[PDB]
């Protein structure tokens, strides 16, 4: 019952968020509301149909990339401890992120195909690839019907909540082979790391991939947009708390 | 529970994540 509330609660996950737009393009700072679970690309068409009148996203200068859930986004750009009743009065939580544009495309990320189609099949390919990690092969993914697995990304699209806990649980591990975990830290020296974690004859604590976390580099490990206790099961947190693309996000912030 | 301190947690922070949204 539990876990089904806290899967609710992640998929109500939203964010006030700034869009600044580079004047070479209030219709120069758009104010919207974008969902933790998605990704920015999804809300392409919202923005360029306010604007009438290459490019990429931007986070203080620095360009961000669009493949990582929009929350996990925030929580590396954004640095808790505070409740809102104890929170000072009129906080103001929200992403401000600049859209630009350029003549060469910036290095470290994958462009914006602006196609419709490139974040679902990056998005389905990946949940292919979390299936292996949890399963040892793609099979409960590919077993999925044609019609499911456009239901499955359409549930993204348009807040279906049912739709996608019944295709993310066919398809989820009975019990993980290993758990399809990402350690990053804060993107304002950025270090991410994708560490295997087998769950063969243990059930680890986060204490006990202590030394994983570590090796990535006193600090709070936040899941999710909260901060979550050492003692916790690593199977537990990633049974709950994992991101909408299949990935469990720990940040790790002072 | 641990359940209970993620649920209250989660509200928490969508609560404050939600807080002045008439302005988005």
């Amino acid at each position: 019952a539990h876990m089904n509330d806290i899967k609710q609660l992640l998929w109500n996950g939203e964010l006030n968020v700034l869009v600044s737009i580079d004047p070479s393009f209030e219709i120069a700072v758009l104010r919207i509301r974008v969902p933790r679970e998605t990704y920015l690309v999804n809300y392409m068409p919202l923005i360029w149909n306010k604007i009438k009148s290459y490019f990429w996203f931007e986070h203080n200068k620095t360009p961000i990339p669009w493949n990582y859930p929009v929350g996990v986004l925030f929580d590396c750009l954004a640095g808790f401890t505070t409740s809102f009743e104890n929170q000072v009065k009129d906080v103001l939580t929200f992403l401000r992120i600049h859209l630009v544009m350029g003549d060469s495309l910036p290095p470290t990320i994958i462009p914006i195909a602006s196609s419709k189609t490139q974040a679902e099949k990056f998005w389905f390919h990946q949940w292919k690839q979390v299936c292996f990690i949890l399963n040892g092969s793609s099979k409960a993914i590919m077993s999925l019907s044609v019609n499911e697995a456009r239901k499955f990304w359409g549930s993204v699209i348009t807040r279906n909540f049912q739709d996608f806990i019944e295709i993310s649980n066919k398809i989820s591990s009975s019990r993980p082979r290993h758990i399809p975990l990402i350690i990053q830290t804060s993107r304002t020296t950025f270090r991410i790391s994708q560490p295997t974690i087998s769950m063969t004859g243990v059930n680890p604590t986060l204490k006990d991939i202590e030394g994983d976390i570590l090796d990535v580099k006193d600090v709070m490990v936040i899941c999710q947009g909260i901060e979550i206790p050492w003692h916790m099961l690593l199977y537990d947190l990633y049974s709950k708390l994992r991101s909408f693309d299949g990935f469990l996000y720990i940040t790790l912030v002072p | 529970s641990m359940d209970d301190l993620l649920i209250r947690r989660l509200t928490d922070r969508n609560d404050k994540e939600a807080h002045l949204n008439e302005l988005f």
